[PDB]
């Protein structure tokens, strides 16, 4: 399973580029695509959305007028067409997989990003940790805020964890609070209740050191918490 | 000569019906009589799932009481989410002539065969998204009738040439068979402690088989015709027969005997399929005139009716908590009762 | 509206797979189903070379239509067991080899499987195509040896063209459903593609008078 | 204005009780059997716009000119705009069982997968909202309130619903004659024989039954009237309960699947 | 020849004839106290409340 990006470089205020990702085998039709985006030393924060079958098409409200997303289906390649470029577009893109039924885990396979530098009501989640020191062999928790209820009125909470190694893609940990992805070592886990979450590690190995953060996806304008870093 | 064998078999037979005879002292209808009645059961239609072009043969609830699957003559075979009854997958077949389809204990698999004399295995769970084959089973010589999961990697089928088996998914090839029945085998359910299994074929005779030794162990006589449908009582120690009869029975492991018989003198047509309920109180019985009855399986009594299609109900069963019953019929109409 | 965002998705699914569920079932609203019977003859090894383990299925177009054909010879187990599957084909066709008069005891096992399935009650309103094969070995052996072996109430001539017409009588006086279902037999002229138009008349027949049943005009 | 007789207008009374009351009688037992498959929608939108437009027909009938009572421009036509709407929701009816027994023959392999439910239960919904959009659309000689240009635009529209019946049953017997010859002579004058008995009656009730009453409404614009025409209008309009208790003698009875499900109840 | 399975039938039967059994009182009345043992788990023969029954709407 790979995704494959291109474009970007320097652009003059005003103009215009479009990006282009590809796909590998990956069965593509199946899968409702995102573009998730980050600043220099900054955190992540959400774009655009585009679903399977070209149907339901959402939009952030900074980039409401400006940028439009489509699909080519039998090429296998997803776009998305800038106009009218500022000095808040300087960042990295990433396309995002995600698949919607019953018993599936959205968000678990990133690209490897592009560069882009021009010319020179909402859920809010918070927390409050910046470079804990931690020796190794010891358990920590990281936790997170919201300012709503999480909890549904059919039984789902959802909150999503990342992890970041440095100069990697983010990565899928836990899909649902009590539920961790394929591919993750047993020493993870994660709990919570109403509006408090905790994530928490057992015994801590050297390949743990990075950034996470705390997603939501309860109602639709995703907002990401910012970075807790871990250090030795 | 062969007149040798006459006097082997005729004496043995003799001896095992003495045997049974010396221990019959009363009849289960005789210390049952002081208990309560059931009273009157009414149940209603809660749900109805809609997709299928064509007549339903099979179907099989999930293990967490919520997904199911089910198949029918056209070449498709779907999962359905039984509480918003929403479509998870939907798989095209190799051959439209289905007859069985089981689901995993685990989740994880499910499997499918017909008149092709094939058992295909299906993944429910990759990396791309898909669902795919994952082993074709060959070597019946005739058409399969059943198949059972013990775990994620072995399965018990069942054929129309006399023989049952057990195979190795892992491998592809099949350790054990089990031979013994003269007729054409019909249908199979396990245990709850997974070790033995009961069988019922056109002989108008059940067996009883052993997983592990790989041989029979006991035989059960009685119905006078075909054999449909069976099943096993939740403590492990009874079960009970359908038949083109229009009989059904509830046998003995332990007394080696019949305990009683659940007929009525309106109903002409034979049974298509059994099951019980979680207390093992009621007994469901699908029939040819296009209903479902209930029976309360210690006293015999008729309890209730269950009526909503044009067409003959081909199979039925009873989730795992207790919560919902579930019917499908050849007028392509699942309907959830509760 | 009362659904959260990942359940608002898992809707747009369902009717995704409905939308691919109808178009495949007018898709085989177009073609013609077929049974097929017989002894196991090698009458079968020629209609299925010139019409171009457990069920066999060929399929072939003539004139834009479009038909499958099934073969259910391999099977040796019980028949009334599975033979409620093919409940809703268009026409059975039914195999029948002249020559075999001799051989009284095969001519008689095909009048046998002919009359049971004739009268099914899964089968009440079907036509049956009917071929009778082996015409040229069959002028040789009618020479040399009478057809009072096979049937001794023969009362006819034994010659050639007054033997032939009495086997028709034969098959077509089993039919005890006279009102609803009929028989169209050809003999098998083996030389050209008269075979395959024929059964291309043979079930444009049972197509139109099965819409003059549903519309309620007869 | 009503002038027909004071001794001639007493048996009309006697003749409308007893061809009146067969025709409530005869389409309520025909909607007691139905059994339905999607072709019977078709035969229902003519078995139930043949009750209403013959109690309320009957009923004003009998109002004006036995026992006399007298109304207005609005009084009056609510019973215009309600036995109008009852008898063009009887000839849109016998159009739709003749377009659809037309895509019966011409294109015998591709008939099950057009007319379908999804396009035979919104069909008739579209010849209920047309036949009330022209039977109040008066917003605004021998009918009263009504001009002379608007009787020239009802019998310009339901005359050709009457040219696609005498043709729609002259391609059946036609197309299933041709076709009786071709599979007799090679195939194996028994199948256009027993479409030819069966396909006369419908267009010799067809045409003698729409055929006075539409010829004398021609007389009012075409010139002038007279007397003797006004006193044998009241009878001629007699000729509608008559193509109203025999329709289920022609199209329901005459069926193998209506009368197997006859014989178990 | 036939002498086989005449030999083979004879010692399935004389496996199953000494087979241990016990009285029919015993083995009715040990299918009554599963039933009442387990009556108050049993939602299809005691209907629950509409609260908790998930098949409400
Ligand atoms: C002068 O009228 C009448 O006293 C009655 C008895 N009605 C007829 O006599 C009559 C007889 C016939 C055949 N039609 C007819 C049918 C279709 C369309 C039209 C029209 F008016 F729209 F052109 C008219 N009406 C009415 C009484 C209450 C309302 S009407």
């Amino acid at each position: 399973v790979q995704l494959v990006e291109s474009g970007g470089g320097l652009v003059q205020p005003g103009g215009s580029r479009k990006l282009s990702c590809s796909a590998s085998g990956f069965a593509f039709s199946s899968f409702g695509m995102h573009w998730v985006r980050q600043a220099p030393e900054k955190g992540l924060e959400w774009v655009a959305y585009i679903s399977s079958g070209s149907g339901t098409i959402y939009y952030a409200d900074t980039v409401k007028g400006r940028f439009t997303i489509s699909r080519d289906d039998p090429k296998n390649t997803l776009f998305l067409q800038m106009t009218s470029l500022r000095s808040e577009d300087t960042a990295m893109y990433y396309c995002v997989r995600s698949i919607y039924y019953y018993g599936s885990s959205p968000f678990d396979f990133w690209g490897q990003g592009t560069t882009l530098t021009v010319s020179s009501s909402d859920i809010v989640m918070t927390q409050a940790t910046s470079s804990v020191p931690v020796t190794p062999g010891e358990s920590v928790s990281i936790s997170c805020r919201s300012s709503k209820s999480l909890l549904h009125s059919n039984g789902n909470t959802y909150l999503y964890w990342f992890l970041q190694r440095p100069g990697q893609s983010p990565q899928l940990l836990i899909y649902r609070m009590s539920n961790l992805a394929s591919g993750v070592p047993d020493r993870f886990s994660g709990s919570g209740s109403g509006t408090a979450f905790t994530l928490t590690i057992s015994r801590l190995e050297a390949e743990d050191v990075g950034v996470y953060y705390c997603m939501q996806h309860l109602e639709y304008p995703l907002t990401f918490g910012a970075g807790t870093k871990l250090e030795l | 000569e062969l007149d040798q064998l006459r006097q082997e078999a005729e004496q043995l037979k003799n001896q095992i019906r003495d045997a049974r005879k010396a221990c019959a002292d009363a009849t289960l209808s005789q210390i049952t009589n002081n208990i309560d009645p059931v009273g009157r059961i009414q149940m209603r239609t809660r749900r109805t799932l809609r997709g299928h072009l064509a007549k339903i043969y099979a179907m099989h609830w999930g293990t967490d009481s919520r997904l199911l699957v089910s198949a029918s003559q056209d070449g498709k075979l779907i999962i359905w989410d039984s509480y918003t009854t929403n479509k998870v997958h939907a798989i095209p077949l190799r051959s439209s002539w289905v007859m069985t389809c089981a689901y995993a204990p685990s989740g994880n698999y499910v499997a499918c065969g017909g008149l092709d004399n094939i058992c295909s295995i299906y993944n429910l769970k990759t990396r791309e998204g898909n669902v795919r084959v994952s082993r074709e089973l060959a070597g019946h010589t005739g058409y399969l009738s059943c198949c059972r999961f013990l775990d994620d990697n072995q399965i018990v089928t069942s054929s129309g040439d006399t023989t049952c088996a057990l195979w190795d998914i892992e491998t592809g090839q099949q350790t054990t068979t089990f031979t013994g029945h003269t007729g054409d085998v019909m249908s199979l359910s396990l245990a709850p402690d997974t070790r033995l299994f009961v069988s019922g074929a056109c002989d108008a005779s059940a067996k009883l088989w052993d997983v592990r030794e790989g041989m029979c162990r006991q035989t059960f006589t009685g119905h006078e015709s075909d054999i449909n449908a069976i099943c096993f009582f939740p403590n492990g120690n009874a079960f009970a027969t359908g038949s083109d009869d229009a009989t059904c029975r509830l046998f003995d492991l332990r007394a080696d005997q019949e305990l009683m018989t659940y007929s009525h003198d309106n109903i002409i047509c034979g049974i298509t399929s059994v099951s019980f309920s979680k207390s093992g109180r009621l007994l469901l019985a699908g029939y040819d005139d296009f209903n479902c009855n209930v029976w309360d399986a210690l006293k015999a009594d008729r309890a209730g009716v269950l009526a909503g299609h044009d067409n003959r109900v081909s199979c039925l069963g009873v989730t795992d908590d207790g919560m919902a019953v579930a019917t499908g019929s050849w007028d392509s109409f699942l309907k959830i009762w509760n | 509206c009362t659904l959260s965002a990942e359940d608002k998705a898992a809707v747009e699914r369902s009717k995704m797979i409905d939308r691919n569920l109808r178009e495949d079932g007018e898709k085989a609203a177009r073609e013609v189903k077929l049974l097929l019977l017989g002894a196991g003859e090698s009458g079968k090894s020629t209609i299925v070379k010139q019409m171009k383990t457990g069920i066999v299925e060929t399929h072939f177009t003539f004139k834009d239509l479009h038909f499958k054909m099934f073969d259910v010879g391999g099977q040796r187990s019980e028949r009334k067991k599975w033979i409620h599957c093919f409940e809703g084909v268009t026409a059975i066709i039914f195999c029948v080899a002249l020559s075999d008069y001799d051989l009284m005891n095969r001519m008689h096992e095909s009048m046998k499987l002919f009359d049971s399935i004739c009268n099914n009650k899964w089968f009440t309103d079907t036509s049956i195509i009917l071929f009778l094969n082996k015409k040229d070995l069959f002028e040789e052996k009618i020479k040399k040896s009478p057809l009072t072996i096979c049937y001794p109430e023969y009362a006819g001539s034994n010659t050639y063209e007054e033997a032939a017409a009495y086997i028709q009588c034969q098959f077509e006086d089993l039919n005890k459903r006279k009102d609803t279902k009929e028989i169209y037999t050809h003999f098998t002229c083996a030389t050209d593609t008269k075979n395959v138009q024929f059964v291309f008349d043979a079930v444009t027949d049972v197509i139109i008078k099965n819409n003059l049943k549903d519309c309620g005009l007869f | 204005f009503m002038v027909l007789n004071p001794s001639q207008q007493l048996a009309i009374a006697v003749l409308s009780l007893t061809l009146g009351t067969f025709t409530v009688l005869e389409n309520l037992l025909v909607l007691c059997v139905i059994r339905c498959r999607p072709s019977y929608h078709f035969i229902g939108s003519l078995a139930v716009a043949d009750l209403l437009g013959s109690v309320i027909f009957v009923y004003s009938f009998i109002d004006f000119h036995v026992f006399h009572r007298k109304d207005s421009r609005n009084v009056f036509l609510f019973k215009l705009g309600g036995v109008t709407a009852s008898f063009t929701a009887s000839v849109g009816s016998l159009f739709l069982t003749a377009i659809d027994r037309y895509i019966s023959i011409h294109r015998p392999l591709a008939y099950k997968r057009i007319v379908t439910r999804p396009k035979a239960v919104v069909a008739f919904c579209l010849m209920w909202t047309i036949a009330i959009v022209i039977a109040v659309l008066p917003l605004l000689d021998i009918f009263p309130h009504i001009d002379e240009t608007y009787l020239m635009f009802w019998i310009g529209v339901t005359s050709v619903l009457l040219l696609f019946i005498v043709y729609a049953y002259m391609y059946i017997l036609w197309k299933a004659h041709s076709h009786a010859v071709r599979m007799i002579q090679r195939g194996t004058a028994r199948m256009d024989i027993r479409l030819a008995k069966t396909l006369v009656l419908i267009l010799v009730v067809l045409i003698i039954c729409w055929g006075p009453l539409l010829a004398i409404m021609v007389y009012d614009v075409f010139g002038k009237m007279n007397k003797l025409i006004k006193t044998v209008f009241a009878f001629c309009s007699m000729l509608c309960l008559l193509n109203s208790t025999v329709n289920p003698i022609i199209y329901a009875l005459r069926s193998k699947d209506l009368r197997h499900a006859f014989r178990s109840m | 020849a036939s002498i086989a399975q005449a030999r083979k039938l004879v010692e399935q039967l004389k496996m199953e004839a000494n087979i241990d059994r016990i009285k029919v009182s015993k083995a009715a009345a040990d299918l009554m106290a599963y039933c009442e043992a387990h009556a108050k788990e049993d939602p299809l023969l005691t209907p629950v409340p509409a609260s908790e029954n998930p098949f409400r709407e």
